[PDB]
RNA sequence: UAUGCAAAUAUAAAAUUAUAGUAAUUAUAAAUUAUAUUAUAUUAUAUUUAUUCAUAUAAUUAAUAGGAUAAUAUUUGUAGUUUUUGAUACCAUGAUAAGGAUUAUAAAUUGAAAGUGUUAAUAUCAUAAUCAAAAUUUAUUAUUUAUAUUAAAUAUGUAUGUGUAGAUAAAAUAAGAA
């Protein structure tokens, strides 16, 4: 500690996995928080079960609970930052500073294409790339394609 | 380049130059490999096995018609991994009140193997009786010719080993090849048992009869619980025994040794709490062991440590040394000389330069 | 304090430091086991000659061919120096290793007029017998080299046979300290950056360090070390 | 002219074992011999660095809640902890325990093998949370 | 601005400088180096559109350890403090960018290598790092203009003033310009 004797180049590094763990926390709480949230202010009735006073009873002791719950992973995974996990440096997705699919920063995806560090093909700079459906509708088009092939598809039980 | 290593699997550089295969060149698959197949391991598992019985097993097997009519006296014996907690003395009496009622050698003998099963589960040191009023004056007495049952052998076995008797030798010298020979069907938890009692009771030549009687009869040493055998080799002082042990440990395998190492410095350190009562102090006995285990075990390299007051030759270091004797050399090249006998033998040899210190 | 066998730097007094971790050959840091124990011609010593060893033959094995002998099996007593010996090993021909190696190259009659007895057809089992059982392993390795199909050697020989102290080729297992230099035969060049790298051998080795090992005894290990600690010219984390 | 970031350790084994162990040579790791982990570091310092190592709701975060210190001095500006007695009288207090923060086994698996709430992932092996104990 | 007063490069020579003593030779030459289309001729340039541009916070980076249907390891629960010193709040070698002026129609692309914060040898008090709810003074940024206006993570209260000074930005590619 201390930076004496320190192994790593990068001081900031650590932070990878500091994301990483947090990433594990939102995992182990994204059911939990989720359900409190939803049976907390749910207005209409439960079923017949619980209703009235044993339903408004119910939401206040979950309430309660969920704010007893220490350590649970309130933030969303949009204002968590993203950190290169080859130099440390700092980007936002939804920029271009960014890239999703290899989860580097802009600099590092430059650096490892104009090296030899990432099998990637060449296309032209002003155009759509080769993949049909950004050339049919987008961004936005190739999003719903995704999400078609994932839930859409499915005729679920 | 840089301090961040480049992975080569995921670089296609690397994967596609001259030293691997390029994408133009045909993708099929070059020298097939096997080698599960050349040579393959056993099975060594680092954790314990969980579905073991962990436990002397007494081989319980009497005619089905003995059985149901002895079945409301049985429920208190000790059943297959079922253990009643009823009290010794009751089952002690049962048998004392109905044994010679049942008219069968055998049911009789393994119903006294259950009770002594129980009454050691108990840990209830009484009946010993029991074995001296049925068992003594036939089984084992002036030379006596008959062949006691394994099981019932087993059960008294385990009985004295859980009492710490002092009668277990009397029956294990009949035990070996020469007499019953029930050595070789003696299960590795009976010998485990066998060596953390005699280990406790602090026998000398128990532990060395019992080790050289297992290399015999061919006894999984692996198997055998490093605890007990921790025990067992503590408790060792005179010489004679002590050689033996040191030329016996080499029979262990080297995961084995480090075991036995780690269990006997757990145990006598933090680990004293485990065991019921605690282990007397060997230290001569604890640091051949950790001896033994370093020498099995592979050496590293550690070269500040090896070499930490490591010195270069007087010749070598002159230049780098302000104050180094640098006649020694001649002294020793006269007495080298004196003692081929070039030079007259032992000649008065003067000081050729002053003492500097 | 800082000190001059704390420090890092590479030279000290003139030689390569053997100190620093990134001064040896990746080579000796490999995993090897203690031979110190094992047999004379077993250790490390002898790598050129480890595949020359010989099979083994017990002394329950040398009991029963001196009950029930066989008669293709040549129980040779390659003992040299006659003063020494005095019994006579049963079944057993005396064919010395000094000459074993021109006895060997003769024809069956050549050999036979010379040493009273034929040759052993170089098809049938020999068993050589020895003072320490070690002029027997040097046959053996000339009768290998024969290309005799069974050699055997008796590890321990007459001298155990018979109870006796005889010690042919007096051999000193320690070794005197390594009053010269470092040797250049074990200086390492890095075949890409060409940096002069060491290797455990000359004043430092692996026999060096199984001598310097402690003993199996605790009272007397703690002869050597001095009171209070075994190591103390060493710092408290450096032990 | 020496520093150090820790000026007091503690030994794993205690005097049972390693006064007869010292005499085995132990093969250190040759580019770092000394090594000086958390399970050696002693009481005090080793609370004071776990406080630390939460982001906040932790001991270590001066205004988490659990902090200890009279005052804290900010931007050349010192301020005064309000207790929590005098938080109590406009902030309700809410408060079930240890109980809370731990989960049931059947939702163990639903919440992907964890049963406490903490902010410190606990793992049932021996080998994560590994002090000398 | 020739009337007087005034020999004067058109060369009989002996390495530079110097009173014909001062220093150690002195000069000179060639090649190359960013300033100058010419008026049919390897291209008609000349039109449209636009310009109130702003944001960063609460300190510890230096180990391996396997579990059900497997012929048996409590290795259940694996326990040896302390001699080193840089990418950190300077500095601590190299490396990718932006920047259109002459190789043209043709079976064709209108974006450059001359270098842009993070990356591989110089050290010598360095704990500066997001996991929410936060503090314009900083060159390098296309905002919605007058029928209907705040519902889900919390999301902009400011500047109506004759399409209005100076200064300045963009486009000759499925578009329409000679
Ligand atoms: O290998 C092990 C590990 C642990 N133990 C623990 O030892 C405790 C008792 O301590 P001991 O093991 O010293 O007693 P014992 O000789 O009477 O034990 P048994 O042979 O009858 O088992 C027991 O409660 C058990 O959990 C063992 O007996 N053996």
């Amino acid at each position: 500690m201390r930076h004496i004797g320190q192994d790593v180049p990068k001081r900031h590094t650590h932070f990878v996995l500091e994301s990483r763990l947090m990433y594990e926390k939102s995992f182990r709480d994204c059911w939990l928080h989720s359900v409190c949230r939803a049976i907390s202010q749910l207005d209409e009735p439960l079923s017949k079960t619980v209703v009235g006073t044993h339903q408004k009873m119910l939401q206040r002791k979950v309430t309660c609970f969920q704010y007893n719950q220490y350590g649970l992973f309130k933030t969303p995974y949009y204002r968590l930052a993203n950190v290169d996990r080859y130099h440390a440096v700092q980007g936002v997705a939804g920029t271009r500073e960014w890239v999703p699919y290899v989860n580097v920063s802009y600099w590092t995806m430059n650096k490892m294409v104009r090296g030899g560090n990432l099998l990637v093909h060449r296309v032209h700079y002003t155009g759509w790339g080769t993949d049909s459906h950004l050339k049919k509708g987008g961004w936005e088009h190739r999003w719903n394609k995704v999400l078609q092939r994932n839930v859409l598809q499915y005729s679920r039980i | 380049v840089g301090y961040t290593p480049v992975n080569p699997d995921t670089s296609p550089m690397v994967a596609y130059s001259q030293y691997h295969w390029h994408y133009n060149l045909p993708q099929g698959m070059e020298r097939p490999h096997s080698v599960n197949r050349t040579f393959a391991a056993p099975f060594q598992s680092n954790h314990s096995l969980v579905n073991k019985y962990r436990g002397v097993w007494i081989e319980f097997d009497m005619h089905p018609a003995f059985s149901v009519a002895l079945e409301p006296q049985l429920r208190k014996l000790p059943r297959g991994r079922t253990l009643p907690k009823t009290p010794a003395e009751e089952v002690i009496a049962d048998y004392t009140a109905l044994a010679p009622l049942v008219d069968d050698e055998k049911t009789r003998d393994l119903w006294l193997a259950k009770v002594f099963q129980h009454c050691a589960f108990q840990r209830c040191g009484g009946a010993m009786e029991l074995w001296e009023r049925y068992c003594h004056q036939r089984f084992t007495a002036e030379g006596a010719t008959a062949k006691p049952p394994l099981s019932l052998v087993k059960s008294v076995l385990f009985y004295c080993n859980k009492t710490d008797n002092s009668g277990w030798r009397a029956l294990f010298d009949r035990c070996l090849k020469d007499g019953w020979n029930y050595t070789p069907l003696f299960d590795t938890a009976q010998w485990s048992f066998m060596l953390k009692s005699i280990g406790r009771m602090g026998d000398e030549d128990g532990v060395r009869a019992v080790l050289e009687e297992m290399l015999d009869v061919q006894a999984d040493l692996d198997r055998v619980e490093a605890r007990s055998v921790v025990i067992a080799l503590n408790a060792v002082t005179n010489a004679d025994v002590y050689e033996f042990v040191k030329k016996y440990l080499f029979n262990f395998g080297e995961r084995k040794v480090k075991f036995l190492r780690t269990t006997y410095s757990d145990l006598r350190g933090h680990g004293a709490g485990k065991l019921r009562i605690p282990l007397k102090e060997n230290d001569n006995m604890y640091y051949h062991v950790c001896w033994h285990s370093s020498i099995r075990s592979p050496r590293q390299f550690s070269p500040r440590q090896l070499y930490f007051d490591y010195t270069p030759s007087t010749l070598g270091s002159s230049s780098h040394n302000p104050n180094a004797k640098i006649d020694d050399i001649v002294k020793d090249k006269i007495e080298k000389w004196k003692a081929e006998g070039l030079l007259p033998e032992d000649y008065v040899h003067e000081d050729r330069v002053y003492d500097r210190s | 304090q800082a000190d001059r066998r704390t420090r890092h730097h590479m030279m000290v007094d003139g030689q390569i430091n053997p100190r620093e971790w990134f001064n040896w050959h990746p080579k000796e840091y490999q995993p090897w086991y203690f031979d110190r124990h094992k047999f004379l011609y077993e250790q490390r010593q002898y790598a050129q000659f480890h595949h020359l060893l010989c099979h083994q033959v017990y002394l329950k094995d040398m009991l029963h061919l001196m009950r029930y002998p066989e008669p293709y099996t040549h129980i040779i007593d390659c003992r040299t120096s006659t003063q020494k010996m005095h019994r006579w090993v049963p079944h057993s021909l005396w064919l010395p290793r000094d000459e074993v190696e021109y006895a060997l190259q003769l024809s069956a009659d050549e050999f036979l007029d010379m040493y009273g007895f034929r040759k052993p057809d170089k098809s049938d089992d020999v068993i050589l017998l020895s003072h320490n059982g070690i002029y027997s392993e040097q046959a053996g390795w000339e009768w290998k080299k024969q290309f005799f199909q069974h050699v055997y050697n008796y590890r321990g020989g007459t001298n155990e046979l018979f109870g006796e102290s005889y010690s042919d080729m007096n051999v000193s297992d320690v070794l005197s300290p390594w009053k010269g230099p470092f040797p250049q035969s074990g200086v390492f060049v890095d075949k890409w950056s060409k940096r002069k790298v060491l290797t455990r051998t000359g004043p430092f080795d692996r026999q060096y360090e199984m001598q310097d090992f402690a003993l199996p005894d605790l009272e007397l290990e703690k002869a050597r070390h001095p009171e209070e600690g075994p190591r103390q010219n060493m710092p408290f984390g450096l032990q | 002219s020496v520093s150090g970031v820790f000026s007091k350790g503690r030994g794993i084994g205690h005097e049972a074992t390693t006064s007869i162990l010292r005499y085995i040579p132990r093969a250190r790791v040759p580019w770092q011999p000394s090594r000086f982990g958390r399970e050696n570091l002693t009481a005090a310092d080793m609370a004071r660095l776990w406080s630390r190592g939460r982001y906040r709701d932790g001991p270590g975060n001066y205004n988490s809640g659990y902090c200890t210190e009279r005052t804290h001095v900010l931007e050349e500006n010192t301020v005064s902890i309000i207790p929590r007695r005098e938080l109590e009288k406009y902030m309700p207090d809410i408060t079930i325990g240890p109980k809370a923060l731990v989960t049931p086994v059947s939702l163990m698996n639903a919440r992907n093998g964890h049963r406490v709430t903490h902010d410190l992932l606990h793992s049932y092996d021996p080998h994560i949370g590994r002090l000398g104990k």
